[PDB]
């Protein structure tokens, strides 16, 4: 419910993406006193994303790239498609990748923005009062709090793009089993799973030799539509 | 009884699609003790497991900040607790561990607040890697030797619920009682003596508020660590007092296999 932002609200092209959503709440004490330090906030956000989105984006995708293999590759073993495998993989990779991002960008990113307001405050504000420096750590702490999300947000779509087609990469193979079988003249199907399904699975929840059901594909389905971080999609 | 087999299949066909799937959870969690092989039908229908996955991601928006509530939690845990038969199946054991499933759990293990929400889903998600080493598989230890499983133990015997610092000092011990998991601890001192310091904080804490359990889980920690020559040599110096003098007699009295060890610890540092 508290999302704020839809995927299509940010831009991540460059880091100018960051700069209209950036909030300044103003009964902030250092901004009541000086109403000029406002303008340091910027580039202390950006500064942060910059440093921070190739690390998040690299170890969001290396987590969520072999669980997303096993489980595709597992669901799909008796389809002889690749389409329906690349699109669920697709889904799947976008969506793990993009809570990965979250969970792991977060909290650096808080300790990332303060930091850089509290030595832009610093640096702007020579004169360092015991009442003042406790302003500036107030301020920093409250507009990492309150830009956090738009950052992670920021990151996360960085991630989510680059996901997919690292993903595909990934399932190169899975794409050549059905590939050279169909050149072959037969259909795929992986002979482990082919004899686990019809010798062990009751009937009523086994794989389907060949295509899967549609209404199977609903788990798929919602990863798709449902994204962490971002509004659903709608029609010694 | 038929009827009730068809009712399984039917919840683990409800899993997959998010209208039905809360209510499919409820039941299903509620029956993983009178179904054997829940485990594989899980791991080996469709979407199944991506549905459970989804479960545990989808609540990471309420993690931090930390905004989870009771529902948004019995609902993950009924997920985690379908997952922990997972990872005890000797069937699918193997599968879950090769699909990184863990590592969607460790953001939870990470969370600190103390609200019963939190607390429920930390002991849950920590049930699933107990489950893991319980089966005393190689493999598992590796895999966990792998990943940031050890800070995040520490973290909880430090700070966690008397059950959840249980299960987190168990999962130490699984993973110490692996020659690997031992020297990987003893490595360096900094790592030793992080263990070692937690361990001393844990047997201050039991000296005023008693269990017998997490003591008995403690002590074993010790006594493997005394068994790795250099900490056998910190241990010798630093070992708490309390686990010396009478502190814990009485409590140990109905407790002979704890008190064995810790006997047997004593008799290791002498030598
Ligand atoms: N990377 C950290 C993880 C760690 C913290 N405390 C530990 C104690 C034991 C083993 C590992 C750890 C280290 O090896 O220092």
């Amino acid at each position: 419910m508290l999302e704020q932002y839809s995927y299509h609200d940010i831009n991540v092209y460059s880091l100018a993406g960051l700069a209209p959503h950036i909030t300044l709440n103003p009964t902030i004490p250092l901004f009541q006193a000086h109403p000029q330090l406002k303008q340091c906030v910027r580039q202390a956000i950006e500064r942060a994303v910059q440093e921070l989105v190739h690390p998040v984006v690299d170890r969001s995708i290396k987590i969520a790239m072999t669980t997303c293999e096993q489980i595709v590759r597992k669901d799909f073993a008796l389809d002889s498609e690749e389409s329906r495998m690349r699109i669920a993989a697709h889904h799947m990779m976008r969506n793990l990748t993009a809570g990965m991002a979250m969970i792991t960008c977060r909290e650096p990113l808080l300790m990332s923005i303060s930091t850089n307001l509290k030595n832009s405050f610093a640096s702007a504000l020579r004169t360092a009062s015991p009442q003042q420096r406790e302003m500036m750590d107030q301020a920093a702490a409250q507009l990492a709090q309150d830009n956090c999300e738009l950052a992670c947000c920021f990151i996360q779509k960085t991630a989510v793009e680059k996901a997919g087609p690292e993903m595909d990469k990934r399932l190169a193979t899975e794409f050549e089993l059905r590939k050279h079988a169909r050149q072959e003249g037969r259909r795929y199907c992986d002979p482990v799973v082919l004899t686990y399904q019809a010798e062990r699975m009751p009937e009523q929840i086994r794989l389907k030799v060949g295509g899967v059901d549609p209404k199977q594909l609903a788990v798929y389905e919602e990863f798709a539509r449902n994204v962490p971080g971002f509004l659903p999609t709608n029609d010694w | 009884h038929m009827l009730e087999r068809e009712k399984i299949y039917q919840w683990i066909n409800e899993l997959s699609s998010p209208e039905t799937r809360e209510n499919a959870l409820l039941e299903l969690s509620k029956k993983r003790e009178s179904v054997p092989d829940l485990a594989p039908m899980l791991w080996h229908s469709f979407g199944t497991i991506a549905a459970l996955l989804q479960e545990i991601v989808n609540i990471y928006p309420s993690i931090n900040p930390p905004t989870l509530t009771a529902h948004q939690s019995n609902r993950v845990c009924n997920a985690l607790a379908l997952l922990q038969c997972v990872a005890s199946h000797p069937e699918t054991r193997s599968a879950f561990l090769a699909a990184h499933i863990p590592l969607f759990l460790y953001p939870f293990l990470h969370t600190v607040s103390k609200t019963r929400p939190f607390e429920y889903l930390r002991l849950t998600s920590l049930g699933v890697i107990g489950a893991l080493v319980k089966t005393d598989e190689q493999e598992v230890i590796n895999f966990l030797l792998t990943t940031e499983i050890i800070p995040l133990c520490l973290r909880i015997m430090e700070s966690g619920s008397e059950l959840s610092k249980t299960v987190a000092t168990f999962i130490l011990q699984k993973i110490l009682l692996d020659d690997t998991g031992l020297a990987y601890i003893c490595q360096t001192y900094e790592r030793f003596s992080h263990v070692a310091m937690i361990l001393g904080k844990m047997v201050l804490q039991l000296s005023k508020e008693p269990s017998a359990r997490l003591l008995k889980h403690v002590v074993r920690c010790y006594l493997r660590l005394s068994d790795n020559p250099r900490a056998r040599e910190a241990l010798r110096q630093c070992l708490p007092d309390q686990l010396k003098d009478t502190t814990f007699a009485q409590v140990l009295k109905d407790d002979t296999t704890t008190k064995r060890w810790l006997a047997q610890l004593v008799k290791n540092l002498q030598e």
